[PDB]
């Protein structure tokens, strides 16, 4: 997802931290990174299968030549 | 059978149907049920495109 | 992970307009640190998502040629034989 709206928040957050509108504009804006997230090892085993076609195919043309 | 088991063997099966048995012309596959018989089918077909 | 750490920030809220302590705020913080992190993991998981696409093409390509090949094949197979050779030998029975 989208990482430049997190620091967005988190700066007021920080104010309001340090010290209804306020708190009602991050709730608006997280309500969107709820929107966002929801909408949007494991890689690596699919990376090598796909792989393992192109290599039998290789190894065919590689029979015809030898 | 050379021209359907490469578009067969492209496409998705599902899982219970990857077993089958390619007879002279033919793909026969079979899944167990009931009623005397076998859920077993014949296909055979022609385009591919 | 990365919902309830959205929900904590607008529940604390909700508790601090109304009133409601220091600690939950840090408790605010390591959420937000963590958030950040599993955002960027997300983003590599995605690129690797697009590579794999990339070569499932590849590999619909080399099929596609393939088919090419085996119709090339029946092709020749229905151009060309026994019966010529016999056509043959009767034609040879018929010039002697």
């Amino acid at each position: 997802s989208n990482g430049e709206f997190i620091p967005h928040i988190f700066y007021s957050l920080h104010q309001i931290r340090k010290d209804e509108t306020l708190t009602g504009s991050i709730r608006h804006r997280l309500k969107l990174c709820k929107s966002l997230i929801s909408e949007n090892s494991e890689w690596q085993d699919i990376i090598h299968q796909r792989e393992q076609e192109l290599q039998i195919k290789r190894d065919v043309l590689d029979d015809l030549y030898r | 059978n050379l021209t359907v088991s490469i578009k067969i063997a492209l496409m998705n099966i599902p899982k219970p149907l990857n077993s089958y048995h390619i007879k002279n012309g033919r793909i026969y596959f079979t899944v167990p049920n009931e009623f005397e018989i076998q859920l077993s089918t014949v296909n055979r077909q022609s385009p591919l495109f | 992970q990365l919902y309830e750490d959205l929900c904590r920030y607008e529940d604390t809220l909700s508790k601090l307009v109304e009133s409601p302590n220091l600690d939950i705020a840090k408790d605010l913080i390591r959420t937000d640190e963590a958030l950040f992190e599993n955002v960027k993991l997300l983003a590599e998981y995605d690129n690797i998502y697009r590579n794999l696409q990339k070569i499932d093409k590849d590999s619909e390509e080399l099929d596609s040629k393939t088919r090419k090949i085996l119709e090339i094949l029946n092709e020749c197979h229905d151009e060309l034989x026994x019966x010529x050779x016999x056509x043959x030998x009767x034609x040879x029975x018929x010039x002697x």
